[PDB]
């Protein structure tokens, strides 16, 4: 990996910058920033892992798994799909979950 | 057993080929977890999930499955030697 397991990164350009996808631990602000450059790039999510960031460490719970299978015509579908990841990361954010990794279609 | 889009995204970046998944399968159960996801946790259809799933592998190399769907619903980061497993796992039984 051209990133590090032991750090929580907190800018979303670390996971672009640093090939991330589906394995970079992202703070709740960069998870919320690869979303969002996510769709301004034309990139579907297809999954966010939720858990906790131990201090170092990613725990991941399976509970707190968000998937969206990409529909054929998903284009148009992806502010809907922007708005949905986001929307599934701050409730995990009330539900306690301090880390994200996240799985977009590359 | 089923895999979808977001676990096959995930294999290349995690270590794992379809083989891999596969041959620790076939190996055996070697564990136990449960796959409780809110409806909000599975767009478009929002169903939902919550039944019992077994855990295939070793701490650090594992796959948890769906018992009724057969879904893969998580796979660990082969690529990350600190990975902590998922607290809801429990081994041997």
């Amino acid at each position: 990996k051209l990133f590090e397991h032991t750090v929580l990164y907190d800018s979303g350009d670390a996971f672009f910058e640093l090939k991330g996808n589906a394995s970079m631990k992202l703070s709740p602000k960069a998870a919320i920033e690869v979303c969002n450059e996510a769709a301004k790039k034309g990139l579907w999510i297809l999954g966010i892992d939720g858990g906790h960031w131990l201090n170092p460490g990613f725990r991941i719970d399976s509970s707190a798994s968000w998937t969206y299978d990409m529909p054929e015509e998903y284009k148009s579908k992806i502010p809907e799909n922007n708005r949905l990841a986001i929307e599934n990361i701050k409730d995990d954010i009330e539900n306690g979950y301090t880390a994200f990794i996240i799985t977009l279609k590359m | 057993l089923k895999i979808d889009q977001k676990i096959r995204g995930q294999m290349p970046e995690r270590g794992w080929t379809e083989d891999d998944i596969k041959n620790t399968v076939s190996n055996g159960a070697t564990g136990t977890s449960f796959d409780k996801r809110s409806p909000k946790k599975t767009p478009p259809d929002y169903l939902g999930r919550n039944d019992p799933a077994t855990v295939y592998g070793s701490p650090g190399k594992y796959v948890v499955v769906n018992d009724r769907t057969g879904e893969v619903t998580q796979i660990s980061d082969k690529t990350d030697p600190g990975w902590v497993d998922d607290s809801r796992i429990q081994w041997g039984n």
